[PDB]
RNA sequence: UGAAAUGAGCGGAGUAUUUGAGCUGCGCACGGCGCGCCGCACGCACUGGUUUCUUCUCCGUGAUGCUCCAUGUUGGCGAUGGAAAUGGGGUGCCCCCACCCGUCUUGAAACACGGACCAAGGAGUCAAACAGACGCGCAAGGGAGGAGAUAUGGUUGCCAGUACUUCUCUCGUACUGAAAGGGAGAUGCAAAAUGCAUCUGUGGUGUGCACACGUCAAAUCCGUUUGAUUUGCCCAACACC
RNA sequence: UGCAAGGCCGGAAAGAAAAGAAUUAGAGGCACCAAGUGGGCCUUCUUCGGUAAGCGGAGCAGGCGAUGCGGAAUGAACCGC
RNA sequence: UAAGCCCAAUUAGUGAUUGCCCAUUAUUCCUUUGGUAAGGGCGGAAACAAAUGGAGAAAGUGUAGCCCUUCCGAUGUAGAUGUGGCCUGGAGGUUAGGACGAAGCUUAUGGCGUGAGCCUAAGAUGGACCGGCCUCUAGUGCAGAUCUUGGUUGGCGUA
């Protein structure tokens, strides 16, 4: 495998045309850690303060024929603990 | 003193090339020796293996020898070696070398910080 | 495909797009279609007289 | 009979005011604007020269050696001082009279004096507020001749 | 110096330039000369030609100092004249006088062109080189 | 025990490897020892008379050259 | 992959510096690579290539081989021209089979005490490089000369002596051994003095 | 002030300058010309085959259309385990690399190199349209032993020290219509190095005819070709 | 993020410019019929004409910058703290890769041999003969060596060094024959079983650096310089004599 | 005055047309000093002995040996590279 | 109603000739290194103090490479060669350090170098020597020779 490049598969795209709609967008990995750490607007909004984390990243070019698109994370790569749980894909940034 | 702002250090490779199986043997240092025997897999390239040094791992000569604070260290030993870094201050960083005595590393200090020669392990609480 | 490039290269790409404009122009086709199929029986049937 | 091309292919490799620390080639030649290890820069080699040195105060100082007398060691370098508040560009055109090739070494060399000068009186003067709040057991006082 | 041998370059290379399968063997071919008509034929024959056998009479007892005589051409007779002499020196006037025995020489051999007329003491001489320098002017005396 | 008896599997590869050189020119070591004798003697009497006429026509051109 | 096979055979040994530790050489070097460069001259070139070469591969020349050669160049050379300067990259040496010479100006690396008094005693000159570049930077009216490297004992032992067409001297310090077989037709053979090529 | 030999460099530069804007501009016309001309002599070529092969048909006859002159060769194989006649053969067609490109005069002794490697390689006829694409896109000129980009008509008229030969248009010309200096216009070019075929291949180890790529696809090269350049 | 924005794209200027398409003039090509007649899809030249449709068109900034670095916007975090960041280091875990080293061998992960750990030790050395490459000195000459001499006939020592000398010795400047023994220039005139004369001279021919006369082509910032070539001399070399 | 040969003095030279009428990542030649190797093995076609052999023995050429990588699940030699 | 065999397609009688997935291959971009490398610059242009645009610019094989632009190659056993390549003991020079702590020793002490290695930090380590640079020199670099010597060690609280 090649982990700089990860595979994403998303409810109801079932097309390469449908995945090719998703090019550009946002994509997010929810997970938690041990230990509160550092957040965004952790001083602006103490009540963001949580052991859930994320992970960034973007759709950059469908993966087959049948909706499945490649995902590039921000900087490193997607952990393999990841593997099998959610992601969840935004519709920003808008093309509409 | 500021350093002078170079481009963005790469830095290729961050892991060491050390030596093949020298985890198994306490007597074997981690140091590099190029493995030449006629069935070592890593002289063989296998794709598991350790990788081998070669040219395509040196660093962009732009970047090459800057430390992470910016500046190159130059290694100096008593205060006249300061005055070889005034014009070039932004550049190059003096480096007391270890030897360096507390009674003779006082006065290196007091001498840098009026000429405003960047010591790369100086006095930090001077510098703020 | 940059323009400038094409542009320094052939300095007569622009006379060639502009060409390549109107046989695009789909009144220009459609006049030029009926010209040519007619003109082009009319000198088969002569030649073959 | 023996030129500075010549003097510079026998020393360039050992010398005496080379420091080759760490991979780099520097000089603490005394007539040496820069500390670079360099034929133009060696001003101990070169028949004609000049360094910008500080003097007491904020004055500049300028030695030069014109090459009248290079083999007079002791009549070899003349010192002109410019007082403080001098131009960095007198201070380049006063090293340009005999190295028009050092003109903007000496220029940069004559604005870090000044720079040097300062901060130095900036650096004692904090300094000595500091020690005016400390009580030191001992004072040592050279005994006046 | 040591710190110039390969032997500093081969620290680390194991078999030292002397390869895996033949190795550095004690004597492969044997000692000195030996087979010089037997599996080094070749070698011998093809770099030193003329090695085997015997050739001419023997002179037991061979003495080098009777034998003793070295030789000099017409042309090289200006290296035994001083050159105020040569300057001087012209056909049909007064000559410079080259003694080859004390100058280390035993025969004149006359190649070339003489470029200094002069009288020259030998002990041998060759016909050509006696009538050549007649010719340029010179002449050749006999010594012992 | 016994071993391979003769092959010339790879010489071809490398007598090519520094390429079969081609021959020596005509014009180069073009002897004549060797040859019929007689033509080689009347040749030998043709080229010392021509010898005799370079060197006749040098001296020519020396004293053309002065002169002019 | 590119086909490349052979392609290191295509280099060929080409040295930029020279192997040499004076100090001098090295300046005539800085000074003949700057003017071959900034120079459109084809003297300047070549004397700068001969300058980095070795020792061996810088032949000594006579001064009777330069009186000879200037002769020839001096015959069929107009009157009203000077005669060129003769340039020797390398030692020249004095002949004592040649006494009488002309007055030439001769450029070398290096004079004999001899031959440096036999050419100003016939009221020539000698010159060196640093003089010529100021005189003919671009060395007009020059003769380039080269020394001869083929009389040398190593070339005469160059090649196998006992091959058929073969005349190299062998490697023996007795002349008396060596005489026998191979090189007499009444003992075996006789190695062959002439092969057609 | 300013010393005398920096005014005489400066005089000469303000000179050097004029000089370089004229001589754009006088090549710029000269290209425009060249081009317009060529441009029309094409379509002038094709009208009139049109008009040929119409007459031919009218009464029933044949029109034979002339034998191609230009050929274009595509290595589509690595190098490895090449026997030395097709590796020499390969060497002189300045083929040394899987997708190398060449123009090649379509001439018997030509063919019959072209024949003995015909595994090695996919081949056929170029129209104008692949020869503009490789000479703007893929193509670079032998400049004192550099592979350098066209980038302008300039490098090509230096290049080439030719009446004949000053812009791009005269480098295509040459090329498609194989005029006298064929030779010399690909002999000058770096051979053409080509991405692989977008879409990918059908068969490298089978001759096109058997439905592979290895051999003569006639015109089907340029579609070949316009998914590689 | 404009620290030289070469732009059909940026800046000015003007409603023009000429590409193609239609429609057509003459000549010539082209096709069908057997001498010049008919046709001509619309090829070539007049860079033909008509502008009915379709286009934008032209001009513009050298470096007086040899090189490198240095110039946005919006939030989050960071207001000197056991702080925030980035990099490094440590340990574990995921998904994917990954047969034990050294050795002989065509072939080792091998049911082929040496292989429990660590420390210290452990293997191309010295001398002589020759050769080639490269560095240095001198050069038809180079160089010793042994030994003397005195600064030193002095000084614990530095000083077992350095400085100086050689009618010698040695390697070369000459080679050949088993030996007795002989022993090499060119040119001219002439053919004497040692022919005469001259001494600034490559023994001759072919190919051949530079340089000197010119002569063409390309490019010039118009000063030239990048090639090629004629002739002369040809250096070093190579080949015939 | 012919022939053979070695030269000298002149002449002419699409520098090699046209007819499919070559191409070249074509600097040609010349030396000097040396190392390792001199057990091989495999394969497409040709091929000898043998019932045959993962057997022995050759030819032309590729390959392994000396070399991994991507493929044929696995394989020194196969495919791709 | 193959996920088998033979043939044939690329979203399908619709309107045109690239379905998709994997390389140390190809194209292209960035970086390194070496060239039979290709070029340009190197006569400091002018002007410019601090308090409050900068720095460099070496005629050069090789260095932290004089600087910049450009093009091409880059694997490899046996083997060859090169390296202003690394390291060790000693000598001739030069320049420094050390009782305010030398050598040696210790490391989740980081930094630098493709690498051999170098350097700093800490020792709640040590107690007197020693570093850099040019040259000279040698008993100069260890993982394994059923290698030598010394110590240790699982077997084992076992037979
Ligand atoms: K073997
Ligand atoms: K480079
Ligand atoms: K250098
Ligand atoms: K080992
Ligand atoms: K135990
Ligand atoms: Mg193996
Ligand atoms: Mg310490
Ligand atoms: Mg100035
Ligand atoms: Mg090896
Ligand atoms: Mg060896
Ligand atoms: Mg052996
Ligand atoms: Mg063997
Ligand atoms: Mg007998
Ligand atoms: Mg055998
Ligand atoms: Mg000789
Ligand atoms: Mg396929
Ligand atoms: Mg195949
Ligand atoms: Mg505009
Ligand atoms: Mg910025
Ligand atoms: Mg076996
Ligand atoms: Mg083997
Ligand atoms: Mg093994
Ligand atoms: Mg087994
Ligand atoms: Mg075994
Ligand atoms: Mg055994
Ligand atoms: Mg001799
Ligand atoms: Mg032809
Ligand atoms: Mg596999
Ligand atoms: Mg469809
Ligand atoms: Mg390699
Ligand atoms: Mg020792
Ligand atoms: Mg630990
Ligand atoms: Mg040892
Ligand atoms: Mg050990
Ligand atoms: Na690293
Ligand atoms: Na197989
Ligand atoms: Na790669
Ligand atoms: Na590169």
């Amino acid at each position: 495998q090649t982990k700089q490049t990860a595979l994403v598969r998303v409810e109801n795209v079932n097309t390469r045309e449908d995945a090719t709609w998703y090019v550009g967008k946002r994509v997010c990995y929810v997970y938690h850690g041990k230990k509160v750490k550092r957040c965004v607007r952790w001083s602006k909004a103490p009540a963001r303060r949580s052991t859930t984390r994320a992970l960034w990243g973007r759709v950059t070019r469908p993966h087959g024929n049948a909706g499945m698109m490649r995902v590039k994370f921000n900087g490193a790569s997607v952990p393999a603990s990841a593997i099998g749980r959610r992601i969840r894909v935004y519709l920003y940034p808008s093309q509409i | 003193v500021k350093p002078t702002v170079s481009k963005a250090i790469v830095k290729k490779r961050t892991k060491r090339f050390t030596r093949h199986r020298y985890e198994l043997f306490p007597q074997l240092s981690s140091s590099w020796r190029k493995p030449r025997g006629e069935d070592s897999p890593v002289r063989r390239r296998y794709k598991g293996q350790k990788a081998m040094p070669n040219k395509g791992y040196g660093s962009d000569r732009a970047t090459k020898y800057i430390t992470p604070s910016g500046f190159r260290n130059f290694p100096i030993n008593n205060v006249e070696d300061l005055y070889m870094l005034v014009m070039q201050n932004r550049k190059y960083a003096g480096v007391i070398s270890h030897t360096v005595g507390a009674r003779k590393r006082k006065a290196i200090v007091r001498k840098a910080m009026e000429l405003d020669v960047r010591l790369a392990n100086g006095n930090a609480k001077l510098r703020k | 495909k940059n323009r400038r490039l094409r542009l320094r290269l052939n300095p007569y790409v622009k006379r060639e797009t502009a060409a390549a404009k109107g046989m695009r122009n789909v009144a220009n086709r459609d006049a030029r279609r009926k010209a040519k199929l007619a003109r082009v029986t009319k000198a088969k049937k002569a030649a073959t007289k | 009979s023996h030129s500075v091309d010549l003097q510079w292919v026998l020393v360039r490799q050992n010398s005496r005011f080379l420091q080759k620390r760490g991979g780099i080639r520097m000089s603490n030649d005394p007539f040496n604007n820069n500390g670079n290890w360099t034929k133009r820069h060696c001003g101990f080699l070169n028949e004609k020269a000049a360094v910008v040195k500080p003097a007491k105060g904020g004055a500049i100082c300028v030695t030069v050696k014109d090459g009248s007398s290079n083999n007079k060691p002791r009549q070899t370098y003349k010192k002109t001082v410019h007082a403080a508040g001098v131009r960095a560009s007198d201070v380049s055109r006063a090293v340009a009279a005999v190295r028009p090739d050092l003109a903007d070494v000496s220029f940069r060399r004559a604005r870090r004096m000044a720079c040097i000068a300062s901060r130095t009186a900036k650096v004692a003067a904090a300094r000595k507020a500091r020690s005016e709040k400390i009580k030191f057991s001992r004072k040592s006082a050279r005994a006046k001749r | 110096p040591t710190r110039f041998k390969k032997c500093r370059h081969q620290r680390g290379s194991t078999f030292c330039g002397y390869g895996r399968v033949g190795k550095h063997r004690k004597h492969e071919s044997g000692r000195g000369n030996a087979g010089g008509m037997h599996h080094h034929r070749i070698n011998f024959d093809k770099y030193h030609p003329g090695y085997f056998g015997k050739l001419g009479m023997d002179h037991y007892h061979r003495k080098k100092n009777p034998m003793w005589k070295p030789t000099i051409n017409l042309n090289n007779l200006s290296r035994l004249i001083a050159a105020e002499e040569a300057a001087k020196a012209a056909k049909g006037g007064t000559l410079p006088v080259v003694d080859l025995q004390s100058s280390g020489y035993a025969k004149l051999l006359g190649n070339g062109h003489i470029q200094v007329p002069c009288i020259v003491k030998a002990r041998y001489v060759s016909k050509l080189a006696d009538k050549k320098i007649r010719k340029a002017g010179g002449a050749v005396v006999l010594q012992a | 025990a016994k071993s391979k008896n003769h092959t010339n599997h790879n010489q071809s590869s490398k007598n090519h490897r520094n390429g079969i050189k081609g021959p020596v020119p005509l014009h180069l070591h073009n002897s004549k020892r060797g040859s019929w004798l007689p033509a080689l003697v009347n040749a030998r009497r043709v080229r010392k008379h021509n010898q005799k006429a370079a060197l006749k026509k040098r001296r020519e051109r020396i004293a053309a050259f002065a002169a002019k | 992959g590119v086909d490349l096979t052979g392609i290191s055979k295509k280099s060929r040994v080409i040295r930029h510096h020279t192997y040499s530790t004076n100090p001098y050489i090295k300046l005539l070097i800085k000074l003949y690579k700057f003017l071959a460069k900034r120079t459109s001259s084809g003297f300047n070139k070549v004397v700068y290539q001969r300058l980095i070469k070795s020792r061996s591969n810088r032949a000594p020349i006579s001064l009777s081989r330069i009186a000879v050669v200037m002769k020839r160049k001096a015959v069929f050379t107009a009157k009203s021209k000077a005669a060129p300067i003769a340039v020797v990259v390398g030692d020249v040496l004095d002949d004592v089979r040649m006494a009488r010479i002309p007055a030439m100006r001769v450029c070398a690396l290096r004079f004999s005490k001899s031959a440096r008094q036999s050419i100003v005693a016939a009221g020539g000159e000698c010159l060196t490089f640093d003089q010529l570049a100021m005189i003919a930077p671009t060395g007009k009216n020059t003769y380039l000369l080269r020394g001869r490297k083929s009389g040398r004992e190593s070339v005469r032992h160059f090649g196998a002596s006992g091959v058929p067409g073969s005349h190299s001297k062998p490697y023996a310090t007795n002349r008396g051994k060596e005489t026998k077989r191979g090189r007499r037709t009444g003992r075996s053979y006789k190695r062959k003095a002439f092969r057609h090529v | 002030k300013r010393a005398a030999f920096k005014q005489q460099q400066t005089e000469s530069f303000k000179k050097a300058v004029v000089a370089r804007k004229a001589a754009k501009a006088a090549l710029k016309k000269t290209a425009y010309l060249r081009a317009r001309k060529y441009s029309r002599e094409y379509r002038g070529a094709e009208k009139k085959l049109v008009t040929l092969r119409r007459q031919a048909a009218s009464h029933g006859n044949y029109y034979l259309e002339a034998k191609p002159k230009v050929a274009v060769v595509t290595r589509i194989r690595g190098i490895a385990k090449v026997n030395p006649k097709q590796r020499k053969i390969l060497q002189l067609l300045r083929l040394r690399q899987i997708f190398n490109t060449v123009f090649v005069k379509m001439n018997k002794p030509m063919e019959n190199m072209l024949r003995a490697v015909e595994p090695y390689i996919a081949y056929g006829y170029p129209s104008l349209a692949t020869v503009r694409a490789m000479v703007y896109k893929r193509g670079y000129l032998k400049i004192n032993g550099q592979r350098v980009k066209i980038t302008d008509n300039q490098m090509i008229k230096d290049k080439y020290n030719n009446v004949d030969i000053v812009c791009a248009e005269d480098m295509v010309n040459q090329i498609y219509t194989c005029g006298k200096h064929f030779r010399t216009v690909t002999h000058g070019m770096w051979p053409f190095k080509l991405a692989p075929p977008a879409g990918g291949m059908r068969q490298k180890r089978r001759h096109f005819v058997e439905g592979g790529d290895y051999g003569n696809r006639d015109t089907l090269i340029n579609r070949f070709l316009a998914r590689m350049i």
